[PDB]
RNA sequence: AACUUGAGUGCAGAAGAGGAAAGUGGAAUUCCAUGUGUAGCGGUGAAAUGCGCAGAGAUAUGGAGGAACACCAGUGGCGAAGGCGACUUUCUGGUCUGUAACUGACGCUGAUGUGCGAAAGCGUGGGGAUCAAACAGGAUUAGAUACCCUGGUAGUCCACGCCGUAAACGAUGAGUGCUAAGUGUUAGGGGGGCCCCUUAGUGCUGCAGCUAACGCAUUAAGCACUCCGCCUGGGGAGUA
């Protein structure tokens, strides 16, 4: 299935955009596997970086 | 065994009291194919317990059998160095086989003069919740009571 | 108290320690499968956990407990029987949360058997 | 003397756990101090040693310290190899794609040499949570200086040096070109979300061809050319 990062054209995932990130953190803040979310390999990496930056800045929970 | 189940050999009702249970008790008393004695052993005891208790010979016997028949047995499982004693409820058919067997065996183990009086003595004691026959089931229940922790290991 | 006393259940491959404490972490009573006279290979059984839970549950009712939060810590066989041993005593289980600690690495797991 | 395709440089792009330094985090383990709390905890196939009743285990809060970075995470990526996974910043290496702006063979291999090189090990000085060689027990066995359990020292961590060995393996040297296909995945490019073409990696089947066979097969173990290293029955012996 579709990436949502290629479909909508997002070329820079921002760690300040918590609302966009909460779609990939499941019920614990656990990063969802890209098979489940269908994002490509290129965007699974910059999304993981954004999520980990948000966790450090307390914009996203480490565990929930 | 491995292949299905084995049909069992059936008995006919007793000549006097008309009870298949009574005839099978004769089959237990019998040694070396001697039916004659075994038939005389029971009728000399059924008619004897009537003089002791007072009620019907078959009525006391039915009461006594109920007080010998076991309700929960203990079959053995195995995990390794520990042997699992798994309590298994006794199927109705095995209960009668065990109750009749325990009546004869714990009558033979006693003694006053002869077998007829021993059988009659054990019959009345069983209806009174006394004797070795009822002490065997009390231990059979006790082992089933203790090992309830192994109940879910019933194969 | 009146209600809201959390119950922590430690179900392992050995006995299941069940302890009932208030909402603020003050132990009221506790009862493990080993405190009920259970021998090994009896300790980690659903039957033993059944009595293990309710034995501490009765001691809770004396302080007047009407609400329990079940915090289960451990992968043990005597977990579900323990929880149904609390409702059977009428403790009104509200939540079932698993708190089995998950390290984010950071420790060397003890060597496995051979 | 001349030429660009080889090799490099220029320009426009791409991805990456490539390396070094310094910082910042969350989970967890251990220990410590308290509050609650009561007779067990722990472990096995069964035990017991062992820790407890001088209040253990559990539970709640707080503190100290060390180490490693769940989810992401994959026949995924990077590196010459060994190896490299928390995040941020600073230095810094390599690779790929496209273009064709420049040089016009400036290339390959490479004895000796010179560096890097997993773990374990050594020296110096720190640090020491966890796991632990060895050591102590407790068991099993006929015996058990072993597998099982209970602890436990060096080490495991850091900074400098030394060591220079691994089934350091794709058990497959480096470079170049040619030789059926099918279907994936990673990072780009050009055309008409889809299709086609294409470059470089990484996979699985599979032709010719090769092999003793297993099998390899455009990431050869096929067909060719250049250079280096290595072998000539098994022990004795990687021993003098």
């Amino acid at each position: 299935k579709v990436c949502y990062f290629t479909a909508n054209g997002i070329t820079h995932i921002d760690y300040k955009d918590t609302e966009l990130l909460k779609r990939f953190i499941s019920e614990r803040g656990k990063i969802l596997p890209r098979r489940v979310t269908g994002t490509s390999a290129k965007y699974q990496r910059m999304l993981t970086t954004a999520i980990k930056r948000s966790r450090h800045m307390a914009l996203l929970p480490y565990v929930k | 065994p491995r292949k299905g189940s084995v049909p069992k050999r059936d008995v006919l009702p007793d000549p006097i009291h008309n009870s298949k249970l009574v005839t099978k008790l004769i089959n237990k008393i019998m040694l070396d194919g001697k039916r004659g004695t075994a038939q005389r052993i029971l009728y000399s005891a059924f008619d004897l317990v009537e003089q002791r208790s007072g009620r019907d010979a078959l009525e006391v016997f039915e009461e006594a059998i109920n007080n010998i028949m076991p309700v929960l047995e203990v079959k053995a499982r195995r995990v390794g160095g520990s042997n699992y004693q798994v309590p298994v409820e006794v199927r109705p058919e095995r209960r009668t086989t065990l109750g009749l067997r325990w009546l004869v065996n714990y009558a033979r183990l006693r003694g006053e003069k002869t077998m007829e009086d021993r059988l009659a003595n054990e019959i009345l004691d069983a209806a009174n919740n006394t004797g070795g026959a009822v002490k065997k089931r009390e231990d059979t229940h006790k082992m089933a009571e203790a090992n309830k922790a192994f109940a879910h290991y019933r194969w | 108290n009146i209600e809201n006393g959390v119950a922590h259940i430690r179900s392992t491959f050995n006995n299941t320690i069940v302890t009932i404490t208030d909402e603020f972490g003050n132990a009221l009573s506790w009862s493990s499968a080993g405190a009920l006279g259970f021998k090994g290979s009896k300790k980690s059984t659903p039957f033993a956990a059944q009595m293990a839970s309710e034995t501490a549950s009765k001691s809770a009712m004396e302080h007047g407990l009407k609400t329990v939060e079940v915090t289960v810590k451990g992968p043990g066989p005597g977990r579900e029987s323990a929880i149904r041993a609390l409702q059977s005593a009428g403790l009104e289980v509200t939540a079932i949360r698993d708190v089995t600690p998950v390290p984010h690495n950071g420790c060397r797991p003890p060597k496995r058997r051979r």
